[PDB]
């Protein structure tokens, strides 16, 4: 609490260091959030989020963070997500915008870097458009897709406004338990249903209630069948099988 | 009311007399110290006594003339001495105390200068074993302090046979609750040098200009002293940047701030004094007591690994009982990265888990619950993102 | 002081001519042990033998202090 | 006026949206259950005050549509805001889109509607909670929803919100069963009643139901009724 | 002078010591005073301007 | 009552030791053995008449030392060293001969009026179970202040470290006073009690050196409970701002972590705190290892209310009429100092009457004075 | 700039709270007594004057009383000032309704409306609120007679009987005791003048110092006389009860 700062009376305001404070403080707000997995392969681009219960009272089946933009792009939030309320819809708009005006599917990149554009708008009336925000957004993307033109992409999109393109990203409270076996367990020889297993995998060891298909959510990108949201039976059925490999060692 | 209660009231009175009438009748004893393996000594102890040959006068020299000396006692008053046959004159310095005869003043025997100092006799500190495998890990940056003050204290040989100057200084900074004392502790036992321990806040007194007498004096005291280690803890107060204020208190404090870069560079150089600084903070400091060729190398000391904390809870672990086949490992992934000074304490509490289900042994399922007690607490408290910013 | 405080002292002192005592806090310091105490019994001890009289003290801002240490 | 009210926070946060959580922890609580063709909301109202009319006074369920009721804790007079906006869209979907909401739109809506007063300059969140119940317009599934000042929207099998919620709650870990609901709108009412009466303590005038039954039956039970069930279950 | 106490006027002054000085290490002892010299009415007065 | 019989059997205890104490000093503790007189004799022979205080500065180890007398001139000394050359430190206060300056002894203690305020006298008249109720979070009170003192046998079976430190911390009123002082009772080990406004001072320099000295003294005893009452007040009360301010505060806050735990290695401070200002505190004190088990108050729960209440009107006068039962219904998670006032307010009403009898009526009387407290500093009447 | 000087008064506090609200409640019980009675015959509305000198015109005065419209009238009680405008925009509103439906408005909406309007200052706008509270006294077909009250939050509450001002409180306790469920109107009067006459800060109530109306079903079939008293027939009634 009360952490030294010299600033906090701006919100565009610098800073000894020579960046924004409030960015930085934004990004310092993606480690609470429930951890989203996303393994991206040459086959297709999975996402994984743990849906998070907080009481067994809680209908944790009618909550979820995979979130459809459309049908060849799909996304996942986490952060705080009453932020990604407002940038989700935003970015469904986009694409049907793209989709009127060129009867095309719109890039994965473009897409991720027109939200960019939206996160970089706080601020009090500054350059040339105005600003309708007073403080930066607390949540980040995952956003997965597939285009014809460059096959499967995973895109890390930051509250800063800035994107990079992953091949696999873990963020959330566990991100760094995630992307540390991340850097050694993912190859470009994968599969579908071996990244699949992997992201079960991942999210067994962040999980900090139990694994079942109650607290955990699957959902694909593939290109001949769009984005796909896995109902729960299935996702049970794969963690069974997780657990059947995971007895022969 | 009850039958008894009219002589309740009285007989207790009686108990709360009686107690008081024991003790003052009994009377007291307050010891005037002896010795039971002494029951003579006064054979030639009245030699030292009733005979003088004598007590002295405590004086100090205030102006040596070539070829008599001009002493000011402590009782305020000037005189001119000479040297009697007990005395060299090559023994006289300048603020030197003297013994002087108490009648006729004559030098007698000279004495160790300065008599103001009588605060840092209790800064001095025997080494406490803590030992030095005490310290968690085999990491590196323990063995970069054993380069810069340790083995030049052993071997100054291939610093000479390189020729370099030796390094001195170095600063010890980092999270807390990484045992950033421990390991200065650690090798305290190992160098077996003189280990004189300052408080920052040790260093401010009511009036202002005292504490500068404090911080010189404590220099010089080093500087007599062959083989010794100074260790700064705890100097965020005095210590701190310089900066200007215009209507401050801060200025006072910042007197005793300079009194520590003066003597550290001096007119003349530290003769093997190595020189620890523990700082919590790197975030305010001087830049003359941070320049980088007085703390020569400084280490960051940083949080253990998810193999250090598997070298530390094995430490902590090895010393508890606990039925074999267990993982440290596991316990390490369960954690965040995180303190060992907690890793202390899952073993601790987990032991009061112990005695509650009444096991001379600890399990896997009481560090379970120890795991996530810890957590918690973190999570309902500050510096689970506190760094102040910088690197 | 600029007001004429003590002029009104001394405009009615030469009016009603009784005894008058011009004492201060530089005529009661300490210069030695016990010297101060003693400058304060004697002066009221003049007053009443030669009674009536007016004692004057021209300043008590040194002598009084809100505020006081005593830790020295 | 464009100067923020609202600043963000090193901690992860922003400091209003905790003090608004705090403010709906003051508020008087709310306890939600649904059924398997029903659904109950169970306020607490303060009528210790004496001489209070309350026949003219809007009890603290509002109703939003014809089948769809809104129950609040948190800052009374804030909430009203809330409750015209919400009555206004409602109607709008019937105007443009043509078939009344549906709880989940609705909800929605709510959600977005106390967002956007965080995310805005010029203005404070507000701090007050909400809870959404009712059913969609030719279903029979009872949709029991929560929205809280964070602009969170969420799903519920049953919840509570106000003052002392988690002694409830507890509670309804405890008497509420996920698997089953009591299945007759009556015990359904008395596990309410019941859970109520764990806080509100101080006889049975206190304690407001609200009962809503699909094909648009909102009916609110008067004291009388209450007093009959509160007897049966100190009974027993 | 009818519960027949030391009536101990307090004011926020320090001219009354000359041997501490300073109440933040004169509680306790102006507590014992009067537990020597019982009974007493210890009037703190507050003002609650001061400064 | 029907104790009488015990109490004239502990004060027949008291009448035997009065007496054959006082006659065995009287005459017949015979000072006609050779090893009281020939020890005396020779003793005074060296030893004064005037016996001049010194204060020793520092010794040198050739049977001398310089002494700085308090009337003024020092003394190079000698030692007459009977006395055992190793037992005297600086800060010691030493018997000069009143001829030739000669250590003839040397005093054991002398003790400062600013250590009176931390050591107690005291022996508290309540013990535990006059904090009953809240009986599972003074478990972790118990395990880990008063056990290891108790048992470091258990301690020994798992071997590491024992227990070290507690914050209690809570809501106002919930006992956590009460806590402390009835930890000591059971213990009987120095009980020092410390408050928080009197660690901040309007004077600076001399705010570290109380500091750093509550565990000198209290290492200096072997076992010691050192009892903070309130280290929320350290950034909620000062006065100037020239001698207050930022820098004291900051400058006692590092001392304590020396103190408290540090490089000193003290004696046994076990360490009690009481606080609900918790994030005015360092991350280096709540840092875990001073703090070992951390307990966490709330307002008690209806049920645990009913504890707290027939504790309190146990003392006071009953009747049939009397029902407990509904005054709990009324308060809803108050404090057990709010039903602590209830009952001393109900014997108001009594005292006002100057009737001795307690009815169902004086405590629902004092019900409503104490419900007054809590809702009119309010104006709102209901939630606006 | 003007960020530096910004105080943020509609922020909460740490308590999820609104001090500015706080403090014009606690600056209300600086102002007069105003008391409403509701009878089952009509409804008495009575307000002391905060202000009286024998220099003092009160013949022209109705500073605490206003008629919203000719079956709507409020007792006031705070700053006049900001009254003033929340009056002139409740008449205002009154007569839009009125215009759009053809139809007297009830007490409900107008009583909403207002408290609306007081909600906006305190939402946003970084402006302080107007610090009034008003005792509504109305007549409608759907309810028939209902008494109001309203605070500077934006919130209201129907009551039986109720007090505004200085003495909330023991004021309250007096009407709990003194209250029946039906009331004439002259008992209703009885009431509201004793309860004055105990929570008046000068040793005497007086008819200059009194202000005094009601809204009587003494009109019939559907007709209610509004009246404002004279001072002089407030002395009548006040020697009446027997104060004077
Ligand atoms: N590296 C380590 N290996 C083993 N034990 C450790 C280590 N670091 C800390 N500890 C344990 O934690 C205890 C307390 O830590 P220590 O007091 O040395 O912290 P510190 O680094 O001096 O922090 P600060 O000075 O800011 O309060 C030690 O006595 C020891 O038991
Ligand atoms: N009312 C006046 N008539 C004429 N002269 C005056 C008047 N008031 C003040 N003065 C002059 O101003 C000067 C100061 O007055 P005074 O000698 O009374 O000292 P003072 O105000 O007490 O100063 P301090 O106490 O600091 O020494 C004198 O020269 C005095 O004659
Ligand atoms: N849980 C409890 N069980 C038994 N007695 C209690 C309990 N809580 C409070 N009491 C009684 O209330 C008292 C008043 O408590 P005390 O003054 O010690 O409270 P506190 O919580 O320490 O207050 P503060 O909040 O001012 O620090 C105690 O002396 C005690 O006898
Ligand atoms: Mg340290
Ligand atoms: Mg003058
Ligand atoms: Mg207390």
């Amino acid at each position: 609490f009360l952490t030294r700062s010299e600033y906090d009376r701006g919100v565009s305001t610098f800073s000894p260091e020579g960046r924004l404070f409030q960015v930085e403080y934004s990004l310092e707000a993606i480690k609470l959030g429930s951890t989203a997995i996303g393994i991206a392969t040459k086959e297709g681009v999975v996402l994984g989020v743990e849906k998070r219960a907080t009481s067994p009272l809680l209908e944790s089946d009618s909550i979820e963070k995979i979130v459809e933009i459309d049908r060849h792009i799909g996304c996942a939030m986490s952060g705080l997500t009453a932020d990604a309320r407002s940038m989700i819809e935003h970015a469904r708009t986009a694409a049907v915008t793209h989709n009127l005006y060129y009867d095309e599917d719109i890039n994965v990149e473009s897409l991720t870097q027109s939200v960019c554009d939206l996160a970089l708008r706080f601020g009090e009336g500054a350059s040339g458009e105005e600003r309708l925000m007073s403080r930066p957004f607390g949540v980040a993307l995952l956003i997965a897709g597939h285009d014809a033109d460059d096959g499967y992409q995973l895109f890390h999109a930051e509250p800063s406004g800035t994107f990079y393109r992953y091949n696999a990203k873990a963020i959330g409270s566990g991100s760094e338990g995630a992307q540390a076996e991340l850097l050694n367990e993912w190859h470009s020889s994968l599969t579908l249903k071996e990244a699949e297993l992997l992201v079960l995998k991942i999210l067994k060891q962040v999980m900090e209630e139990k694994l079942d298909e109650n607290n955990a959510q699957l959902s694909c990108i593939t290109k001949q069948d769009g984005f796909k949201i896995y109902d729960n039976e299935k996702t049970a059925e794969l963690i069974k099988e997780l657990k059947e490999k995971e007895a022969a060692e | 009311a009850a039958p008894y209660a009219a002589k309740l009231k009285q007989t207790e009175n009686d108990l709360k007399d009686i107690e008081a009438r024991i003790k003052e009748k009994a009377g007291v004893k307050e010891s005037d110290t002896g010795l039971a393996p002494s029951h003579l000594w006064d054979i030639m102890g009245d030699r030292q006594r009733l005979g003088e040959e004598h007590p002295l006068q405590v004086a100090r020299c205030t102006k040596i003339i070539k070829g008599k000396y001009v002493i000011n006692l402590k009782q305020i008053a000037k005189f001119v001495v000479g040297l009697g046959e007990r005395v060299r004159p090559k023994d006289i310095e300048e603020g030197m105390r003297v013994g002087v005869d108490r009648s006729k003043y004559n030098i007698e025997l000279p004495l160790p200068p300065r008599i103001d100092p009588s605060v840092t006799m209790m800064t001095v500190e025997e080494k406490p074993d803590v030992t030095y495998s005490d310290v968690g890990g085999c990491k590196d940056q323990i063995e970069k302090l054993r380069e810069v003050v340790e083995l030049p204290l052993l071997s100054p040989e291939r610093f000479a046979t390189l020729g370099i100057d030796p390094p001195k200084g170095i600063l010890l900074y980092g999270p807390p609750g990484t045992g950033k004392t421990l390991c200065a502790r650690a090798v305290a036992n190992r160098t077996d040098a003189t280990f004189i321990r300052v408080i920052g806040s040790e260093l401010v007194q009511k009036y202002v200009g005292e504490g500068a007498r404090m911080v010189r004096e404590l220099f010089e005291m080093a500087r007599t002293k062959k083989a010794c280690i100074i260790f700064f803890d705890e100097i965020d107060a005095v210590g701190g940047a310089r900066f200007d204020d215009g209507a401050g208190g801060d200025n006072e404090v910042q007197r005793t701030m300079l009194e520590l870069i003066t003597q550290l560079d001096g007119f003349d150089p530290r003769g093997n004094i190595k020189v620890m600084f523990a700082t919590n903070r790197p975030n305010t400091l001087d830049p003359a007591l941070l320049r980088p060729g007085r703390i020569d190398r400084k280490v960051e000391f940083s949080l253990p690994d998810l193999e250090g904390r598997a070298n530390i809870f094995r430490i902590h672990s090895k010393s508890m009982s606990v039925e074999r086949g267990i993982r440290w490992e596991l316990i390490s992934r369960l954690c965040p990265n995180s303190t060992g000074a907690e890793l202390r304490s899952v073993c601790t509490e987990a032991g009061m888990f112990a005695i509650r289900a009444r096991r001379k042994v600890a399990t896997e399922k009481d560090f379970l619950k120890a795991v996530d007690k810890v957590i918690s607490g973190y999570k309902k408290f500050s510096s689970t993102s506190r760094y102040m910013q910088y690197n | 002081p600029g007001t004429g405080k003590t002029m009104l002292v001394k405009a009615v002192a030469n009016s009603t001519k009784a005894a008058f005592i011009r004492v201060n806090g530089s005529e009661f310091v300490h210069k030695y042990l016990g010297e101060g105490p003693r400058m304060v019994r004697d002066v009221f001890r003049l007053a009443r033998e030669n009674a009536p009289s007016i004692i004057f003290i021209d300043e008590v801002d040194s002598i009084a202090t809100k505020r006081f240490d005593a830790q020295t | 006026y464009d100067r923020a009210l609202s600043i963000f926070s090193p901690d992860g946060h922003i400091f209003q949206v905790e003090y608004a959580l705090e403010a709906v922890k003051r508020g008087t609580c709310a306890v939600g259950v649904k059924g398997k063709n029903c659904v109950v909301l169970g306020c607490e109202r303060r009528s210790t005050l004496k001489l209070q009319d309350t026949r003219i006074t809007p009890s603290k369920v509002s109703k939003i549509d014809s089948h769809v009721v809104l129950s609040f804790s948190g800052l009374n007079a804030d909430s009203r805001i809330l409750i015209e906006k919400a009555r206004v869209e409602a109607q709008s979907h019937r105007l443009t889109l043509e078939d009344p909401v549906t709880v989940e739109y609705l909800t929605r809506y709510v959600a977005g509607v106390q967002q956007r007063y965080t995310q805005s300059g010029g203005v404070r969140p507000f701090g007050v909670s909400t809870l959404i119940a009712g059913f969609d317009p030719r279903d029979d599934e009872p949709k029991l929803y929560q929205t809280e000042p964070s602009g969170i929207y969420s799903s519920w099998s049953a919840q509570t919100i106000g003052r002392n919620s988690k002694t409830v709650r507890e509670f309804l870990e405890k008497n509420y069963d996920r698997k089953e609901p009591p299945a007759t709108v009556e015990e359904c009412v008395k596990l309410t009643v019941r859970s109520l009466l764990e806080v509100v303590q101080t006889g049975a005038k206190n304690i407001e139901i609200t009962v809503v039954k699909p094909d648009s039956d909102i009916v609110a039970l008067s004291s009388e009724e209450i007093n009959q069930y509160v007897t049966q279950i100190e009974q027993e | 002078h009818h519960t027949d106490c030391k009536f101990i006027r307090v004011s926020g002054a320090e001219l009354v010591q000359k041997y501490i000085g300073e109440g933040s290490r004169m509680v306790r002892e102006l507590f014992v005073m009067a537990r020597e010299h019982a009974p007493s009415i210890i009037f703190m007065d507050e003002i609650d301007s001061i400064g | 009552r029907c104790k009488l019989k015990l109490l004239r059997m502990e004060r027949i205890k008291d009448h035997l030791l009065l007496e054959e104490e006082f006659v065995s000093n009287s005459e017949i503790l015979k000072p006609f053995e050779k090893k009281q007189e020939e020890e005396k004799k020779q003793l005074e022979e060296i030893r004064g008449n005037p016996l001049s205080i010194g204060t020793l500065e520092e010794i040198i180890d050739d049977d001398h030392a310089i002494v700085t007398s308090p009337t003024m001139p020092d003394y190079y000394v000698s030692i007459l060293s009977f006395v055992d050359k190793e037992l005297l430190e600086p800060g010691c206060s030493v018997l000069l001969h009143h001829k030739t300056m000669s250590i003839v002894g040397v005093l054991q203690d002398d003790a400062d009026p600013m250590v009176s305020v931390m050591k107690m006298d005291k022996s508290p008249t309540e013990s535990y179970s006059d904090i009953g109720g809240l009986e599972s979070q003074i478990q972790e009170i118990k395990e880990s202040v008063e056990l290891p003192l108790t048992h470091p046998e258990l301690y020994e079976e798992m071997g590491i470290k024992p227990p070290k430190g507690v914050i209690l911390y809570g809501a106002p009123g919930t006992g956590k006073t009460l806590l402390a002082k009835a930890v000591a009772n059971q213990t009987s080990a120095t009980f020092l009690r410390i408050v928080g406004s009197e660690l901040i001072q309007k004077y600076l320099g001399d705010g570290p050196r109380l500091c750093r000295q509550i565990f000198k003294v209290a290492g200096e005893n072997a076992p010691s409970i050192v009892f903070i009452d309130e280290i929320d007040a350290i950034g909620t009360k000062r006065y100037d701002s020239n001698s207050g301010g930022e820098r004291e505060i900051q400058r006692t806050m590092l001392e304590l972590l020396n103190q408290l735990d540090g490089f000193d290695d003290r004696g046994d401070v076990k360490v009690i705190m009481a606080t609900n200002k918790i994030e005015t505190l360092d991350p280096a004190l709540i840092r875990p290892g001073r703090i070992d088990r951390k307990i966490l108050f709330e307002n008690p729960d209806l049920s645990t209310k009913k504890k707290i209440l027939g504790i309190h009107t146990s003392k006071m006068n009953l009747s049939e009429d009397v029902n407990l039962e509904t005054l709990v219904t009324t308060k809803d998670d108050l404090s057990g100092a709010d039903i602590q006032a209830m009952c001393t307010e109900a014997g108001l009403l009594a005292l006002r009457e100057r009737r001795m009898q307690v009815t169902a009526e004086d405590f629902k009387q004092a019900k409503e004075r104490v419900m007054k407290n809590k809702v009119e500093e309010n104006l709102e009447g209901l939630y606006l | 700039g003007s960020r530096r000087y910004d105080s943020r008064t509609t922020i909460f506090s740490p308590e999820g709270r609104l001090y500015q609200v706080e403090y014009a409640l606690e600056s209300i019980s600086h102002a007069g007594t105003a008391i409403g009675i509701m009878a089952s015959d009509g409804i008495v509305l009575a307000a002391e004057r905060k202000v009286t000198s024998t220099l003092l015109e009160q013949d022209t005065s109705t500073e605490k009383l206003y008629k919203l419209n000719d079956k709507i009238a409020v007792a006031v009680a705070g700053l006049t000032a900001d009254a003033e405008i929340l009056i002139n925009t409740a008449r205002i509103h009154a007569q839009n309704y009125l215009k759009t439906y053809n139809e007297d408005i009830p007490v409900e909406i107008l009583v909403r409306r207002l408290s609306d309007i007081k909600q906006g200052y305190t939402q946003h706008g970084g402006l302080r609120p107007f610090g009034v509270s008003f005792i509504y006294a109305g007549y409608d077909d759907r309810y028939g007679y209902q008494l109001y009250t309203s605070n500077p939050s934006g919130n209201y509450t129907g009551w039986k009987a109720i007090s505004v001002g200085a003495n909330t409180s023991a004021a309250q306790t007096l009407l709990q005791m003194d209250y029946k469920d039906d009331m004439k109107v002259d008992d209703a009067i009885e009431l509201a003048l004793k309860t004055l006459s105990k929570t008046t800060d000068s040793s005497a109530l007086t008819y200059d110092r009194l202000e005094f109306a009601t809204i009587r079903k003494g009109a019939n079939d559907g007709e209610v006389y509004q009246k404002i008293f004279k001072p002089q027939e407030i002395k009548d009634i006040l020697v009446k009860t027997g104060i004077t």
